[PDB]
């Protein structure tokens, strides 16, 4: 994954 | 059986060492990684349709002429293997560590590397792209909000739900923009650099799965998430995109919730936990 969106 | 796939590859491509070869697996696709080549093998006959999908997206993105590499189909889609296979180029280079990207001697170079790519993406022929790529839908954030409230709100503190409601609302409030190519996940892990005569060069961008005709603010949001406001301010200054800051912040405020919702939906416990940490106490 991850905070950017994944 | 990866044994079969290995034989499929050696037969179709005799000269390709599969010893010390990467493997990504999921109930959908097997992928063999090699020096210069990636082999994708779908598992179901329905998942087979991903192959021409990936060819179509990558060809359309290539045709924009970004001035950096994207994965290239090295073969036609072949109906060998269980449900077909596709050979793609493997791009060289490494993500820029946050520390590296921000040093005073390279920050301007890094900013222009992002800017020249984003500029080319904003200048894409949208009429051509709109035939191939997904197009940003005005209902996207409305629907996303619905699924966060249904799936994640119960797991949150009251403070969590208040914070989440403000972040969902900032995204739902955005007017619809579909004016250029958007990568959709332009974090550092998907952007590849090489030291070229002792300065960073952005050589490759990978993982075009979320590619769409959309809002340039969405890619700037992702660059911000990976590298911080010092870098994105310089990229925005170069692009003349100072207008976009409210939209950039609206995308960035959804990133933890996007990750949490995907963790729930994908059944990844660590992504769900990591995404929700700001939205509860324990």
């Amino acid at each position: 994954k991850a905070x950017r969106a994944s | 059986t990866l044994s079969h796939l290995v034989d499929v590859v050696r037969r179709a491509h005799p000269d390709v060492d599969l010893e010390g070869a990467g493997v990504h697996s999921g109930q959908f696709h097997d992928v063999l990684i090699a020096r210069d080549r990636v082999f994708r093998f779908p598992k179901t006959a329905g998942a087979a349709a991903e192959l021409p999908g990936r060819v179509a997206v990558l060809t359309a993105v290539d045709a924009v002429e970004l001035g950096v590499g994207v994965p290239v189909p090295l073969s036609e889609v072949r109906d060998g293997g269980p449900h077909g296979f596709l050979v793609l180029s493997r791009l060289h280079g490494t993500p820029l560590e946050r520390g590296d990207a921000t040093s005073p001697e390279v920050i301007d170079v890094v900013a222009a590397e992002f800017a020249r790519v984003l500029r080319a993406m904003a200048g894409a022929d949208v009429e051509k792209l709109r035939l191939v790529l997904p197009v940003a839908d005005a209902g996207r954030w409305r629907g996303f909000a619905g699924r966060v409230r249904a799936t994640l709100f119960p797991l949150m503190s009251e403070d969590g739900r208040a914070r989440a409601e403000r972040e969902l609302a900032a995204a739902v409030a955005m007017d619809h923009v579909a004016t250029g190519l958007v990568h959709g996940d332009l974090g550092g892990e998907n952007v590849l650099w090489q030291q070229v005569e002792e300065l960073p060069r952005l050589t490759g961008i990978v993982d075009w799965d979320e590619a769409k005709v959309g809002d340039p603010a969405e890619d700037l949001a992702a660059v911000g998430a990976s590298y911080g406001p010092e870098l994105v301010e310089r990229v925005v200054a170069l692009l003349g995109a100072g207008d976009l800051w409210p939209r950039i912040r609206a995308y960035q405020g959804t990133f933890a919730l996007q990750q949490a919702l995907a963790g729930a939906e994908d059944g990844d416990d660590e992504e769900l936990e990591d995404g929700l940490t700001a939205y509860r106490k324990l």
